[PDB]
């Protein structure tokens, strides 16, 4: 333990305080005001000395932690996810009778997670950042648990969640009964001269796929995706849609970068086969939706299919992490200003009888600027160029050409096709004709407006963040 | 240098006709015309300093302009824009089209016209992009970002007589369509880019340095597939076509849409700077496939054409028929059937943006397109019934006009290259006259089959009659007097010839 | 003397078991039963696997698995004790409203 | 005979499958925890046998 490493962990200790003190501060009086601003303070804080630790360096914090660019960009991407949520969660909240209080807590617990996972290194440290994203979105998804379908999305997501890290812990065990280590090096070492495929290695590795595969919303572990979507919180949906699958593929990408099992053929074919599966199922499922939040979460079975693939590609080919980190920087602002819009027009919370449909048909003509949002991320998420959506459809079809993924480009061309459909016609729905006034509405309009030109600029001008992704490299 | 403006010109255009909304609804009219008279007096500025008729075929790459500037360095991308002779023709039609679109829509005086100018300028610059970049992902980009427009104005601003998902259904239709095929050529564009820097171990997405990639038989033959497949579904090669009659159909009332955005033929460009000399031996491979594909186009598009009660349908399938013959011509190899190829691609514009807008003013003045519902329109109407006798007796290649020239040169080329199908097509030749006889005796001649046909209707605009009469002189001049535009495109065909018929 | 595999299986017979009983239960209590069942076999797992190699690293994961349990148990029977509130019954193919 | 476009139909004959589809597949979306729990078992015995048959 040296006091560099000490620099290292400045993220994690920024946001545990700010968990101490904002948990202090409500036991001291209950104002949602203050320890929201409390808690983006110190998520703004924790953002800012990213740079501090960006100038410490790379180094090992731990046998379980790893600090390096790629873990700076991951919990780059959490901290501004956990922003937005905060930001979308205030006019949300002030329609809530119950305590407004504790939403930040597990807002700020969680992002403890995602960083962690963004930095993990070790088997431990994976299970500890899965379980830190995870309880916290159990009390978020049912923080309206007077409401029937906040309760029900609750109870169905943690029952599912339960059971995929009892499939993940079993896993992770017998993992490391063949290994006899928990490092993330050391996951195939003992093995050699072409007996890397062990099956007790391989069928572990297959539990966490089934564990992780659930928290990615894969095919087919993929269908509490619209049930928990729809039944949860827009805020919450945001932050699970964002923060959860960003952090959880950033330590998927690591994880299946430094074991050399990743190199298995076997693992590589059935998650071939489940982006494949996934890209279609989310795009197919799709297509005859008129509730935006179900809509959402197929679409983003359907992204992480795409992610999937670009995760296969990552032995054969040398640009598969940038084309990671293009991928999510394009789908967490594409996400974040979608699930804004539908945040902002389901706040303030009506209470649990009043229904909270989105309705979007007719939105330009009382609500026009959150309509062009909505639709620019609608262009996005579809792929179309002119949006960073396309540059990581790009980076994606790229990655895929060159390992020669030739199944999974044809199923990314087509299910490209068919959410051309069903995006299309929710950007037209807003245009047809159908039958807030306080400053954080407006901050979040703000940030769904600032998402949606930062996706159109890197459409047009993708340059600089082609660069921030190439600057972050790994601890090889 | 100055082609930079070119595309930036209709893009700014399009821009300050969305911002100076506020000011008038009348306003964007008229700045909508300024830009599109700058970028056609531009583009025939740089026509007439160009001096194509003092070119000789250099090999390839050989163009009047260029410019490059770096825009994502990482896969060596750039703004790689370009000019020679074709091209060169193309823009200046993109200019002439884009005039008469804006002209087209000048009494649409609605609350949000600005934003349907900019729609239209983001289309035509979309067009001009196509038409001189030549960069590969940078092509692409341009041929992906025409669709976000042309989808929002037919799902929008569309016919409005059907129903709104009608209009959606024909907007979607389309969009999935191009989008599709244009995924298709990024997947074949990547793979070429990739081949290449294995080959050789530079980033590249130039087409100058693409063009001497070894590739194995077979390879190629995929990538010229990729490429084939988004050039023909825009082209249209049938069984690809459907999307352009239910576009047409669904196309706004007044008919600018039917100019800026279908009536370029972006496609046989595309096959002939980027299918014929980056893949020549799996193009000539491919030729008998093509040419079929066209005979079978033009039969099709023929009898369809004779089929339909709506006019703008006829009109769509009978540029079906026409792109027929150019698919057949593109294959040849042969240096006449380019030139004619070229030809009949300025006529079809020309002769096809006169029935479009001749079709919209109809509909205007007797509020059906149902041609058992009009009959003796002659004795009706004081100048529309004679100029769509004039274009439909262009349409169906009357020497005199420019679809002659266009057709038969193509039929001299083709009958020096392939016989059996330049028989097959003349007698194509005679289907069209009998679809433009069956639309003028259905429409104007006879007794009236209904009681709108049986009123006297209000004389055509003078800017409507200048703008047709423009296209008809135009036309005439084209077929009396082509030595200009092939003086033009001599130096670029020319190359494209040499290039595909010494690699194989 | 006590062989690794045995302890595994017996840690995967655990586990199935507890599969099986949240598959076909119908009140939400069983299911809670069934996960503590299902995360109780995997901490069993970890300890037969640390104690193979003569390492702590498995009662560590072990503690790590016994406080997920904890916490975990505590949530699902606080989301119980809602559902018998507000709907009183246990039936868990009731709440099955959000579908399509 | 060919006045109803017989090419165009057979060319949107994969929008009407795509439909039918996902209509087929939105059916395994009924709202059932314990479908759910259900399908993740299976999906695990599918990844795990396909990763022992490989
Ligand atoms: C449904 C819509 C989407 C369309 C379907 C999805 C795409 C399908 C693409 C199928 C490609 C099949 C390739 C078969 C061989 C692969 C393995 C192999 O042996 O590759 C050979 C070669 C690598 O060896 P190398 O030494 O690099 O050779 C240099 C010569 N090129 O490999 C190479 O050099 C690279 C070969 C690349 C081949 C071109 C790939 C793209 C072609 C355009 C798209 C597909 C065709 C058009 C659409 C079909 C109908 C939809
Ligand atoms: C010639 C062969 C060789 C070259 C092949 C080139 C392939 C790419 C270019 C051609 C693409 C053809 C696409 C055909 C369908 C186009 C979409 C369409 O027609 O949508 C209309 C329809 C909705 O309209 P409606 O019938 O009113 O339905 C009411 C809805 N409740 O929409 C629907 O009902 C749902 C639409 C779902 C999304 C569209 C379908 C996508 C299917 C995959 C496309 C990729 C290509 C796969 C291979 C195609 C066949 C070769
Ligand atoms: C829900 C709807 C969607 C799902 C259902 C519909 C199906 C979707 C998928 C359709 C496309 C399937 C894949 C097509 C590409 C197959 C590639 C292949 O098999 O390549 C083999 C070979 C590769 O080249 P090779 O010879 O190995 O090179 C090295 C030494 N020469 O290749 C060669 O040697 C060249 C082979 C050329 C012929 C094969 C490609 C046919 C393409 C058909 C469509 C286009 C037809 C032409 C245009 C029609 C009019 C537009
Ligand atoms: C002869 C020896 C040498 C052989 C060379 C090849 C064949 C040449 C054939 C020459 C003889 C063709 C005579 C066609 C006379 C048609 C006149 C007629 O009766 O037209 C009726 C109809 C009118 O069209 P419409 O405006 O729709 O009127 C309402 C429908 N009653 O119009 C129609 O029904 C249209 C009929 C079109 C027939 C075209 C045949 C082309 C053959 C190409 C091969
Ligand atoms: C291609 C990248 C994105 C381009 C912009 C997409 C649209 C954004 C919103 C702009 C303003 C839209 C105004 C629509 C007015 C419709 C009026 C219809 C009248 C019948
Ligand atoms: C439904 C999705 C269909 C995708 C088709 C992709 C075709 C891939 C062909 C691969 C051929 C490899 C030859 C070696």
């Amino acid at each position: 333990i040296t006091p560099q490493n000490l620099i290292a962990l400045l993220p994690l200790l920024i946001v545990g305080l700010t968990v101490v003190v904002v948990m202090l501060s409500i036991a001291w009086r209950r104002n949602h005001f203050l320890n929201a601003t409390l808690s983006v303070i110190g998520l703004n804080a924790a953002l800012v000395s990213l740079w501090f630790v960006g100038q410490a360096g790379a180094m090992d914090v731990t046998p379980l932690m790893r600090v390096d660019g790629f873990a700076m960009l991951y919990t780059g991407l959490v901290l501004l996810a956990s922003l937005a949520t905060c930001t979308f969660a205030y006019p949300w909240l002030e329609g809530y009778n119950d305590n407004k209080d504790e939403f930040y807590l597990l807002v700020l617990i969680a992002a403890l997670g995602g960083i962690l996972l963004a930095n993990a290194n070790h088997l431990a440290s994976l299970f500890l950042g899965i379980e830190l994203i995870s309880l916290p979105l159990f009390g978020l998804v049912g923080y309206a648990f007077r409401q029937k379908r906040s309760l029900e999305a609750s109870i169905k997501y943690t029952i599912l969640s339960a059971a995929a890290s009892s499939f993940l812990l079993f896993g992770m065990a017998l993992v490391y009964a063949q290994s006899g280590d928990l490092s993330f090096v050391a996951l195939g070492k003992n093995l050699g001269d072409g007996m890397l495929n062990e099956p007790l290695l391989l069928a572990g590795f297959g539990l966490m796929i089934v564990g992780l595969g659930f928290k990615l919303s894969l095919v087919p572990f993929h269908l509490w995706t619209p049930d928990v979507y729809q039944g949860a919180p827009a805020p919450v949906s945001t932050f699970l849609a964002t923060a959860s699958k960003i952090a959880i593929f950033g330590v998927v990408m690591r994880l299946f970068l430094y074991a050399p099992v990743g190199d298995s053929e076997a693992i590589r074919v059935v998650l071939a086969i489940i982006a494949f599966a996934s890209i279609i199922f989310g795009n197919l499922m799709a297509l005859s939706q008129t509730n935006i939040k179900r809509l959402l979460g197929y679409s983003s079975i359907s992204h992480l299919g795409y992610l999937l693939v670009a995760l296969i590609a990552l032995q054969t080919g040398e640009m598969s992490m940038e084309a990671v980190g293009v991928y999510l920087a394009g789908y967490l602002f594409s996400s974040l200003g979608a699930f804004g819009v539908v945040s902002l027009m389901s706040s303030p919370y009506r209470g649990p009888d009043a229904d909270s449909l989105f309705s979007y048909r007719g939105l330009f003509w009382h609500r026009p600027i959150l309509a062009a949002v909505m639709t620019v991320m609608m262009l996005s998420l579809a792929g179309i160029p002119m949006t960073l959506g396309f540059i990581g459809k790009f980076y994606v079809l790229a990655v895929g050409v060159q390992a020669h993924l030739w199944w999974l480009v044809g199923a990314v061309v087509v299910g490209s096709a068919i959410g051309l459909y069903y995006y299309l016609r929710v950007a037209v729905s807003l245009y047809l004709h159908a039958p807030p006034s306080n400053w954080q509405y407006s901050a979040g309009g703000i940030v769904v407006l600032i998402s949606a030109l930062l996706v159109l600029v890197l459409g047009v001008w993708p340059q600089p963040l082609i660069s921030i992704v190439r600057l972050a490299m790994p601890l090889m | 240098m100055l082609l930079p403006w070119l595309i930036l010109i209709p893009f700014i255009g399009g821009f300050l006709c969305w911002q100076t909304e506020r000011f008038g609804v009348k306003v964007p009219r008229w700045i909508a015309l300024i830009t599109m008279g700058l970028t056609l007096a531009l583009s025939l500025q740089l026509w007439l300093q160009g001096g194509y008729s003092l070119t000789q075929s250099a090999g390839i790459p050989q163009w009047q302009s260029e410019f490059d500037m770096p825009w994502i360095p990482r896969f060596g991308i750039s703004i790689h824009l370009a000019i020679d002779g074709l091209s060169l023709l193309m823009v200046v039609l993109t200019g002439l089209l884009g005039v008469l679109a804006v002209l087209c829509s000048w009494k649409e005086i609605e609350k949000y016209q600005g934003f349907f100018h900019l729609n239209l300028m983001w289309i035509l610059g979309g067009v001009i992009g196509v038409f001189l970049a030549i960069d590969m992902f940078l092509f692409f980009f341009f041929w992906e970002m025409m669709l976000v427009p042309m989808y929002f104005l037919i799902a929008l601003w569309g016919h409005k007589a059907s129903d709104g998902k009608t209009r959606i259904t024909a907007a979607t239709k389309f969009f999935i369509y191009t989008q599709a095929s244009g995924l298709v050529m990024l997947i074949a564009i990547l793979a070429l880019v990739f081949v290449h820097y294995n080959a050789t171990g530079v980033w590249t997405f130039n087409y100058e340095e693409l063009l001497n990639t070894p590739m194995s038989s077979g390879v190629e033959y995929l990538l010229m597939l990729g490429f084939f497949i988004a050039f023909a579904v825009k082209m249209p090669v049938v069984p690809l076509h459907g999307w352009l009659p239910d576009a047409h159909s669904q196309a706004p009332t007044a008919g600018s849409v039917d100019l800026a955005g279908i009536l370029l033929k972006t496609a046989a460009y595309g096959l002939l700077r980027f299918s014929l000399p980056l893949f020549p031996n799996a193009s000539a491979e491919f030729a008998p496939i093509a040419m079929w594909l066209g005979v079978i186009g033009i039969f099709y598009g023929a009898w369809m054409a004779f089929a339909q009660t709506d006019i703008k349908r006829l009109i769509a399938y009978t540029s079906v028929s026409h792109m027929g013959f150019v698919l057949i011509a593109i294959y040849t190899g042969s240096q006449l059937a380019y030139q004619g190829a070229v030809i009949q691609m300025i006529a079809h514009g020309l002769s096809a943006a006169g029935l479009f807008i001749l079709c919209g003013q109809l509909y205007e003045r007797i509020h059906t397109r149902d041609m058992r519902m009009m009959g003796g329109l002659w004795s009706k109407m004081k100048w529309l019934p004679a100029l769509s006798l004039f274009f439909a007796v262009a349409t169906l290649g009357m020497p005199g006009t420019g679809n002659f020239v266009g057709e038969f040169m193509i039929l001299f080329g083709s009958f020096q290259v392939v016989p059996v199908i330049t028989v097959i097509s003349t007698f194509g030749l005679v289907f069209a006259s009998v679809y433009s006889l069956a639309m003028l005796h259905r429409a104007y001649f006879g007794k009236a089959k209904s009681q709108i046909a049986s009123q006297e209707l209000p004389g055509m605009s003078l800017r409507e009659l200048f703008m047709i009469l423009l296209l008809v002189v135009l036309l005439v001049l084209l077929g009396f007097y082509p030595q200009p535009i092939l003086d033009t495109s001599h130096s670029a065909i020319g190359n494209i010839q040499q290039w595909f018929v010494n690699s194989v | 003397m006590i062989p690794l595999q045995h302890g595994l299986i017996l840690a995967a017979i655990l586990f199935v078991l507890g599969l099986t009983g949240l598959v076909i239960r119908r009140n939400l209590l069983f299911m809670l039963i069934g996960l503590e069942i299902m995360i109780n076999a995997s901490a069993l797992a970890f300890v037969v696997a640390g104690s193979y190699w003569g390492q702590t690293d498995g009662q560590v994961m072990y503690i790590l698995a016994i406080s997920l349990a904890a916490a975990e148990a505590s949530i699902g029977l606080a989301l119980l004790l809602q559902l018998h509130r507000r709907r009183q019954n246990l039936n868990i193919d009731s709440v099955s409203e959000m579908r399509g | 005979l060919l006045k109803r476009d017989p090419l165009n139909s057979m060319m949107n004959i994969p929008a009407v499958l795509s439909r039918f589809a996902g209509k087929g597949l939105l059916l395994s979306e009924n709202g059932y925890l314990r479908w759910y729990v259900a399908s993740m078992s299976i999906g695990a015995v599918v990844v795990l046998a396909l990763l022992m048959v490989l």
